[PDB]
């Protein structure tokens, strides 16, 4: 709606609302500098996070469910050569 | 002598009223000033009068049939100002800027009367 | 012993033809270097509209 | 260190007159009557005799004789002279004409002919693409009526240059021109220029330096001294290229690394960080400002402007017009006319790649070919040889091509238009030839 601060992502399309502005007529603040900015990250992630996602029979819900269940040797393997 | 440089020329570039290059009769006739705005009119309504009496002929080389079609790939956008590209466009007055700072100091505080000669640039008044 | 080889770039054309069941499809492809147009079968067209592939796309 | 922009300087010597000893009467006359200069010249010769833009003016004295007849080059002497120089284009045509005749008269005078009851040589006379008939029809009544001609041809200088650059006459290739008003592009097949499907683009050179007017114009709006239209054009004809690929250009043209090369200053004549500053940048480039100075407020500067301009032959949004660029039209052309589907080419369509020809005079600009050719390289399916050929003086090649139809072949007779001809069948008529405009149906 109107009066929203809302986070546009422009390659995957998400859409994320940070709240209301100061417009009395929750609450944030209104965003300063550039509309479009690009901002970088620094990400982090562990070994045993790409053994799950590399094991092809379980996906990344083993990170959070725990049934990661015996990850073989070869994906290991794969993992420490890449 | 330089008051008579040019007059010297003058005196050496002349033709007379009977002219030796010209005919022996000359017959000419009067004619309009004839702009070339409404000539265009003149062969279009020709065109299409010569079109409605064959109908009631398929064009081959007119001036109306080689000249160009529009494009099919969109148009590049662009800052008005800078000529950079154009990310942004101004909701109270419709010109194309670049960042923040020529906005701050170009596009909002213009006088009025100047968007429509930088939208005449691109032809968009 | 195996090879790799790879088509990629820009789709110009998609244009598929039957005998409900298609029979071909010619796709044209472009890059910095130039074009280049290829048949392909149906099968590879269900993924090609698996992956929502229209014209003007990489 | 900069450089100042000054007014061409006048010509000192008058232009000479032809010897009457030399003149033929039966030796054909070459006219090129072009927008921004014209070109004549006689059949015999190959360098040209008489070289003078098409403009010209009265003059007034104190003393009162009228008798100031100055056409072209003698206005080149002063500057009261040339600055109330009139033309006889009105944009694409001619509207004005007693000043045509003038200027032929001038021409005749200046070519060293002495004739009787008119002149009796031939006219070889280059006319537009899709002339309407107005002009065709006034064009036929001034010279067979003022001048008595047995002799007249019509013909483009666009397939005169294709003519000229491949004097067989039954070649196959592709025509693209830059005029000084239009941009046309035609297709030659077994050395018709096919007029079905040309093309024709309103940019030209006189747009391209009222475009960089209106943009230097809007720059600085507080410049102390007003710049003539001749300042303009040098400084287009100086300091314009085209890019080689203009979306990567832009986006660095400001850059540091970059400004500090392409940046030319231009001195008019007169007797919180600035370097983040986009801004200041595309103002007075890399170089700190100080407003209090003298020199630097009669300063201009070109930076975006080296490129921006002439790339609207390319995409002519820009500039205003609702058309497709070259690239565009010289794709549909070669890829979906004459018999060519999409990714196969005919034989027609390869011998037209394999002979495309840029003529024109504001093809003066630098990156045209490498350009033309890293596109064509572009939308072209791969392996196809393509080939593009350039004149040292583009500007020359026309009234060569006329030229060369006239002294190097004997079938110009072909094409010529005969006074018994044009009274017994009137105004209302079109040669169709191999080489100039076709009928207006069919």
């Amino acid at each position: 709606l109107a009066g929203d601060v809302i986070s546009i992502d422009k390659a995957s399309g998400k859409i994320t609302k940070l709240g209301r502005s100061f417009a009395r007529s929750r609450f944030v603040q209104c965003p300063e500098g550039e509309l479009q900015k690009r901002k970088t990250v620094v990400h982090t992630v562990s070994l045993h996070e790409i053994d799950v996602i590399n094991s092809r029979t379980q996906g990344f819900l083993a990170l959070f469910t725990g049934d990661t269940g015996e990850i073989r040797s070869e994906v290991r393997d794969q993992i420490n050569t890449k | 002598e330089r008051l008579l440089f040019l007059r010297s020329v003058g005196e050496r570039n002349e033709i007379g009223f009977p002219s030796r290059f010209k005919s022996a009769h000359y017959k000419k006739p009067t004619r309009r000033h004839k702009s070339a705005r409404q000539l265009i009119s003149d062969e279009n309504k020709r065109i299409n009068a010569l079109l409605t009496k064959a109908n009631k002929l398929v064009p081959k080389a007119t001036y109306f049939s080689v000249e160009a079609p529009p494009s099919i790939r969109p148009a590049k956008k662009y800052c008005d100002v800078t000529g950079l590209k154009g990310f942004y466009k101004s909701p109270t007055n419709n010109i194309r800027y670049h960042n923040a700072e020529i906005y701050q100091l170009i596009v909002k505080p213009m006088a009025p009367g100047v968007d429509q000669e930088y939208l005449k640039l691109r032809g968009a008044n | 012993k195996e090879t790799k080889e790879v088509y990629e770039g820009e789709v110009t054309e998609l244009t598929p033809e039957d005998a409900k069941t298609i029979s071909h499809v010619i796709v044209g492809l472009k890059s910095a270097k130039g074009t280049k147009t290829l048949r392909l079968d149906p099968t590879i067209y269900e993924s090609i509209q698996r992956e929502k592939v229209s014209i003007g796309d990489v | 260190k900069a450089v100042v922009i000054d007014d061409p300087p006048l010509r000192q010597t008058p232009e000479p007159f032809d010897e009457q000893s030399a003149y033929n009467p039966q030796s054909p006359i070459a006219i090129d009557f072009g927008s921004s200069k014209l070109r004549a010249g006689f059949v015999n010769h190959a360098t040209p005799t008489h070289i003078f833009p098409n403009a010209l003016t009265k003059f007034r004295d104190r003393k009162l004789n009228k008798n100031f007849t100055f056409v072209g080059n003698d206005t080149l002497l002063d500057q009261a002279v040339r600055s109330q120089s009139r033309s006889p284009f009105d944009g694409p045509f001619v509207t004005n004409w007693n000043l045509t005749e003038e200027i032929l008269d001038y021409t005749f005078h200046h070519l060293g002919v002495v004739p009787d009851n008119g002149i009796p040589n031939p006219i070889l006379l280059t006319e537009r693409l899709a002339t309407v008939q107005s002009q065709r029809t006034n064009w036929y009544q001034i010279l067979f009526e003022t001048y008595n001609v047995p002799g007249v041809t019509f013909g483009i200088d666009s397939l005169f240059s294709f003519y000229n650059y491949n004097p067989s006459g039954n070649k196959t290739g592709l025509v693209i021109s830059c005029g000084h008003e239009d941009t046309n592009v035609i297709p030659v097949v077994d050395g018709a220029g096919i007029l079905t499907d040309a093309k024709r683009i309103n940019w030209g050179g006189h747009q391209a330096v009222d475009y960089l007017n209106d943009l230097m114009a809007l720059k600085y709006p507080y410049f102390p001294t007003k710049m003539s239209y001749l300042q303009y054009e040098t400084m287009y004809k100086d300091y314009c290229y085209v890019s080689r690929n203009y979306d990567e250009d832009i986006e660095k043209i400001l850059t540091l690394e970059n400004l500090d090369t392409n940046d030319v200053v231009v001195e008019a004549p007169f007797t919180y960080d600035w370097r983040n500053s986009i801004l200041h940048l595309f103002l007075r480039g890399p170089r700190p400002h100080d407003s209090e100075n003298i020199h630097e407020q009669h300063q201009m500067h070109l930076n975006v402007e080296r490129i921006r301009v002439p790339e609207v032959i390319f995409q002519p949004t820009m500039g205003g017009q609702d058309q497709a660029g070259i690239c565009e039209l010289s794709e549909t052309i070669l890829l979906k006319k004459f018999g060519s589907q999409p990714g196969k080419l005919s034989q027609t369509s390869i011998d037209m790649v394999n002979n495309v020809l840029i003529t024109g005079g504001n093809a003066k600009v630098p990156g045209l070919k490498e350009r033309i050719v890293k596109e064509f390289t572009g939308f072209l399916p791969t392996g196809t040889n393509i080939t593009v050929n350039m004149s040292s003086d583009p500007s020359l090649d026309a009234w060569k091509g006329m030229a060369a139809l006239a002294r190097n072949e004997e079938q110009y007779r072909k094409t010529v238009i005969s006074k018994k001809e044009y009274e017994e069948y009137g105004p209302e008529y079109i040669k169709e030839h191999k080489l100039g405009n076709t009928k207006y149906f069919e």
